[PDB]
């Protein structure tokens, strides 16, 4: 019943201000066994929690010392949700962005501090450069093996700023055998991914294979269609 | 083994300030025994009255206070309610352990004065069958619940045989108790007369049974 | 707040052993830890100890040291005294009690009767309690019915089918050679006995044995 | 805040191992001590929570204990689905975090190569892909050759997270040219060498033919 919805912008300048909010479902925002956290992640730091929001006859707020001055946690009872800011950010504030309810998981009834459910993330760049959607192209398969075998085929995502970007093949039938490579940086400054799958070859000729991807920063989706 | 002492009973009427200690058998009651109280009601009820010496718990009312009074702690209740009527315990810390007083029994007057009925029974037919025999004596309807029982055998005192109840609550709030002289069939046969002796508050109500009668 | 809630009542032999548990449900802003007190002939109050249910810290009392164990469960928020080699001054009422921050004993559980007997289950023998015929006069008559030998606790009396139920006293029982005896009595008009039907219905579940015995002089 | 050391910081072990990892806690506050698992780009989940309860969900091959300030974590039958990072916590702290893999059979890469889309040259860039499928371990290699002539740059790598299934890696490489540069060469090729072949193996395209 409970679900942790993220939203807002991943991508944020030098010294402005990441804002991010998360949607509560299935429990309210100020229930008396609900405390509402922000923790994140970046490979320098591992796992940091930052801070929360509870309501216990009247709204409190923790901080943890390494961002207690420009951070702010504020809940919505309007819209049942809470909210992360963080002012002045750095490339040290490059991370992913996850909310947590603590205080679900109790012992002898009382809060022990398990995070038992989380938001999916958001993944947080903190960077001057500007939004670039990617180019989707084709990689074919081969002649090679087309009368029996097993032929491999995929997409390439070239050019995208920032991360992330999603891939999936005929809108989430095909996941057997799919891989998509961890994006790399480019000495351009923007990613790239591939995508690829192995399926049957004689499957060439009667199925048709589509690589459905998603940029949300720059609002870009596209479905490729991969043929011989 | 240290052991807590604290006064066994008291009595007081309603209004009155009353004032209960608490003393360590290894020396003097400090702070750092951090003295705590606890109510014990009818039914067994706990409720935690004081903490770290003189601090109220939540709910209970300011007309009790904890203090350390020379070299024992203390409750004082400030106008004693028959509400609070009840048994009190302190316990205090020994470093790493709690050790627990024997508790003071408070009784706050909160009703008339009763004399008890007493009603005494003889040995049934059917018991007599079996070569037992007792005699029951019902002692009822009295205020306060203190009852010395005593028992009389053709006018001579009684040593043994004997079981009392303790006083417990009647449905009007006053005080009931049954007194029980277990004897065999043959000793109920050579002797006449029997009598069953209830003391209370100085006075003596008293009830007698001859074997002729039965 | 936290509410505790103890075991049911247990009767052991001697030698025997027993494990109460004690359950917390509800909810506390603060951690607590949860001790362990016996009361003795109900009024002599004894720590046995105390287990933290969040460090999983104990201490004993020095007379309890391997006669009790302390556990918790800490999925069911339940807390466990085990007891060894019951003996008769184990019987008693066992209370578990939370103390937080304060460190007063603000929450307890009702307690848990444990007794401890190698008596077996006899049924009560009942007889009747009726006046000297020569004491007839007066406006009120006071009967009763006597309930001896029984064991073990409980056993529930009733008059007339629970019919009647002004004028009756039911004394607390005394333990008699490791068998209960019992009483009760009534207060009737003189002209409504002997002229009605005055039966007490004695009940003792322990061995299934119901009794009714209606009273004459 | 400074992160708790958890030990090891990283392992291996087969299907079917027991598998132990200690966090090293300041403080033996068992109740406030939790575990979660975590599976590349998801959430960590709450797999104990103090020190011995198991989270919904959470096989009973998953188990936990303390002693003083050491915490552990058993994995009694390692099994291919439980490659993660594992990472304790006691109150605000979390531990570094210990990565699993697993130890399986040698199983060589399947190599395939993909010329560039007549989209993309168009456009005047070339992207040229070698797919190194299903392998293990994860030391592969991959030489490009250009008219049989080694290149030293102008490639980028990337390996994926070990299978959850079948353990195994997987990894492409992509070779970048401008469209000019492209069109002065004819063969293009990649050359893989792993511990699961006798010899390396080459997959390579004629420019044009394609
Ligand atoms: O010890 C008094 C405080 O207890 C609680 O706070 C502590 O324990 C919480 C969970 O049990 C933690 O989330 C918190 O960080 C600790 O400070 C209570 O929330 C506080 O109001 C009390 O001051
Ligand atoms: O990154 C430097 C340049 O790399 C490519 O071009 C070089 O490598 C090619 C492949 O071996 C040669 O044919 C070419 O002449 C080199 O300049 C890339 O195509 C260039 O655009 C880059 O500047």
């Amino acid at each position: 019943q409970v679900q942790l919805q993220q939203s807002g912008p991943g991508l944020v300048k030098p010294s402005q201000t990441l804002s991010l909010t998360c949607a509560i479902s299935g429990d309210s925002v100020s229930s008396y066994n609900a405390v509402w956290n922000w923790i994140r992640q970046s490979p320098s730091r591992g796992l940091e929690w930052l801070g929360r929001t509870y309501y216990r006859s009247g709204w409190y707020n923790d901080y943890a010392e390494s961002v207690k001055s420009r951070i702010t946690i504020n809940p919505d009872t309007s819209k049942n949700q809470f909210s992360l800011q963080l002012n002045s950010v750095t490339p040290e504030d490059t991370a992913v962005y996850y909310c947590a309810r603590s205080g679900h998981i109790t012992v002898f009834g009382v809060n022990v501090d398990a995070f038992d459910m989380w938001g999916q993330g958001t993944m947080v760049t903190v960077s001057s450069a500007s939004t670039k959607g990617p180019s989707v192209f084709p990689l074919a398969p081969s002649s090679k093996s087309t009368s029996g075998g097993t032929a491999a085929l995929g997409c390439l995502v070239k050019d995208y700023f920032p991360e992330p970007v999603t891939v999936s093949w005929n809108s989430g039938a095909l996941t057997s055998g799919v891989h998509t490579f961890p994006a790399v940086l480019q000495s351009s400054g923007l990613y790239s991914l591939s995508s690829v799958v192995t399926v049957p070859s004689s499957s060439l000729g009667t199925q048709t294979y589509i690589c459905n991807v998603n940029h949300k920063p720059s609002n870009t989706k596209v479905d490729k269609k991969v043929e011989p | 083994q240290a052991v807590v002492t604290q006064e066994s009973a008291l009595t007081t009427s309603p209004g009155e300030t009353v004032t209960l200690t608490c003393r360590s058998s290894t020396g003097a009651v400090t702070t750092s025994n951090y003295a705590n109280w606890v109510q014990e009601k009818p039914d067994h009820l706990f409720t935690g009255l004081i903490g770290g010496t003189n601090n109220r718990a939540p709910g209970v009312p300011a007309r009790f206070s904890g203090s350390l009074i020379g070299d024992k702690a203390a409750l004082t209740i400030t106008g004693a309610q028959t509400e609070d009527e009840a048994i009190y315990f302190c316990a205090l810390w020994y470093s790493n352990h709690w050790v627990f007083g024997g508790g003071t029994k408070l009784t706050v007057l909160g009703q008339p004065k009763s004399s008890p009925s007493v009603t005494l029974f003889p040995p049934s037919s059917e018991e007599l069958e079996t070569n037992k025999a007792t005699l029951v004596c019902t002692i009822t309807d009295f205020y306060p619940g203190v009852v010395t029982v005593d028992w009389k055998v053709d006018g001579t005192p009684v040593t043994q045989g004997m079981e009392t109840t303790q006083p417990s609550k009647q449905s009007n709030n006053k005080y009931m108790a049954s007194s029980y002289l277990t004897l065999t069939a043959r000793a109920w046969e050579r002797h006449s007369s029997y009598s069953c002796q209830v003391t209370h508050e100085g006075h003596t109500v008293e009830k007698s049974l001859s074997r002729a009668d039965c | 707040e936290v509410q505790l809630q103890e075991s049911g009542p247990e009767l052991m032999k001697p030698g025997a052993s027993v494990k109460i548990s004690c359950k917390a449900s509800g909810y506390s802003f603060t951690s607590y830890n949860m001790h362990w007190v016996k009361q003795s002939h109900g009024k002599s109050l004894e720590w046995i100890g105390y287990i933290d249910p969040f460090n999983d810290g104990t201490t004993y009392n020095q007379k309890f040291k391997g006669k009790a164990t302390l556990t918790v469960d800490k999925s069911s928020s339940t807390a466990y005294m085990h007891l060894s080699s019951l003996t008769s001054e184990d019987s008693a009422v066992y209370y578990c009690a939370k103390l937080g921050p304060y460190w007063y004993f603000d929450v307890w559980g009702a307690g848990t009767t444990v007794t401890v007997s190698s008596a077996k289950t006899t049924a009560p023998s009942v007889y009747p309690l009726a006046p000297v015929c020569g004491d007839t006069t007066g406006s009120s008559v006071t009967l009763g019915c006597l309930v001896k030998g029984y064991f073990p606790e409980p056993v529930t009396l009733t008059w007339n089918s629970g019919s009647l139920s002004s004028g009756v006293h039911t004394f607390p029982a005394v333990l008699q050679s490791d068998l209960y005896t019992l009483s009760s009595s009534v207060t009737v008009t003189s002209s409504t006995w002997p002229s009605q039907s005055i039966t007490c219905n004695v009940a003792h579940p322990a061995s299934s044995t119901k009794v009714d015995k209606k009273i004459e002089p | 805040d400074i992160q708790m050391t958890q030990s090891p910081s990283s392992l291996s072990a087969s299907v079917g191992d027991r598998v132990t990892i200690t966090c090293r806690t300041s403080q033996s506050l068992s109740s406030y001590t939790h575990w979660y698992q975590q599976k590349p780009g998801k959430a960590p989940k709450l797999l104990i929570y103090a020190a011995s309860s198991r989270g919904s969900g959470v096989p009973s091959r998953f188990s936990g204990s303390g002693s003083g300030t050491d915490f552990t974590l058993t994995i009694s039958s390692l099994q291919p689905e439980d490659f993660a990072t594992y990472y304790c916590q006691q109150s605000r702290t979390f531990g570094q975090g210990t990565k699993v893999e697993i130890k399986r059979t040698v199983a060589a890469p399947s190599v395939f190569i993909f010329p560039p889309s007549d989209e993309q040259l168009k456009s005047g860039t070339a992207s040229v892909v070698c797919l190194l499928n299903n392998f293990y371990p994860r030391e592969a290699k991959v030489q490009w050759k250009v008219d049989n002539a080694l290149q030293s740059g102008n490639s980028q790598e990337s390996v994926t997270e070990q299978d959850s299934k079948d353990s195994t890696y997987s990894l492409s490489s992509t070779l970048t040219l401008s469209k000019a540069d492209y069109e002065k060469h004819k063969v293009y090729a990649c050359e893989v060498t792993h511990q699961g072949l006798s010899s390396p193996v080459t997959k390579s395209f004629n420019r044009g033919e394609c």
